[PDB]
């Protein structure tokens, strides 16, 4: 049983509110 | 006594320990988010993670304010105002996972690849100043 | 003669594994000889009997503890020197467990081999 670092993995996006 | 060295084999086999190996991941902002007063729990991205060789995937937020012991909900600032929002995995998302894990003690909540989740603007309505807000996430393989 | 199977146990899990798991059946019969001695073979043997040794990852190339049973080394007749090599011998018609030796291994998700020496012994 565990985690895997061997496939951690990190992500980023831009969230947009117009007006 | 005595051995028998014509007697004397060889034998092979292999152990397969299986199958966690990987994980593909993809996040994807909410079209047409109006500044104002928004509703409650209003969607503002797409969470995708895709695999074969794993299941449990694990996911936490990553800002400067993170606001749970499980890292799902945290607080992020505009680009152009610094005004800040709280965000984090909806309700029914929460809902959908498969554990709650301890990484050496380290909190994650978990969920199958292939999966989608929803990321939200949390707690009750919120009125969000225009502006750009980054979201960043940690994804990672789970094995039990 | 000696007629021997090595069977590995099934569906293994990968990272922190059971003490002493359990990762293969040893499997010796014959109808002529009552005892057999055993070694396990790698490049790396850690005892003076060769009943515990190393075996790593075939892809990732790391290792892990592997040896005879608490058990079954409980079970062995006696040890005996062939020109001086302890060789710790067992009845025939006989299975012996080889395990994860050590604590929870944190075994790493691939495939490992394992190779025994098999030798009759007649008491």
């Amino acid at each position: 049983g565990s985690f895997l670092p061997n496939s951690e993995q990190q992500k980023s996006v831009d969230i947009v509110f117009s007006s | 006594g005595s051995f028998l060295p014509n007697s004397e084999q060889q034998k092979s086999v292999d152990i397969v320990f299986s199958s966690p190996q990987d994980l593909t991941v993809s996040l994807i902002p909410v079209s047409g988010l109006k500044a104002g007063k928004n509703a409650p729990s209003a969607k503002i991205a797409k969470l995708v993670v895709n695999s074969t060789t794993l299941k449990e995937f694990g996911v936490r937020g990553i800002s400067n304010n993170v606001v749970d012991s499980t890292g799902t909900a945290w607080r992020v600032a505009g680009k152009n105002t610094g005004k800040e929002i709280g965000v984090g995995l909806s309700s029914d998302s929460l809902r959908r996972s498969d554990s709650t894990e301890k990484w050496n003690g380290v909190n994650w909540m978990t969920f199958n690849s292939n999966d989608t989740l929803d990321i939200v603007l949390t707690g009750p309505a919120q009125n969000v100043t225009a502006d750009t807000y980054p979201i960043t996430l940690d994804v990672v393989g789970y094995q039990p």
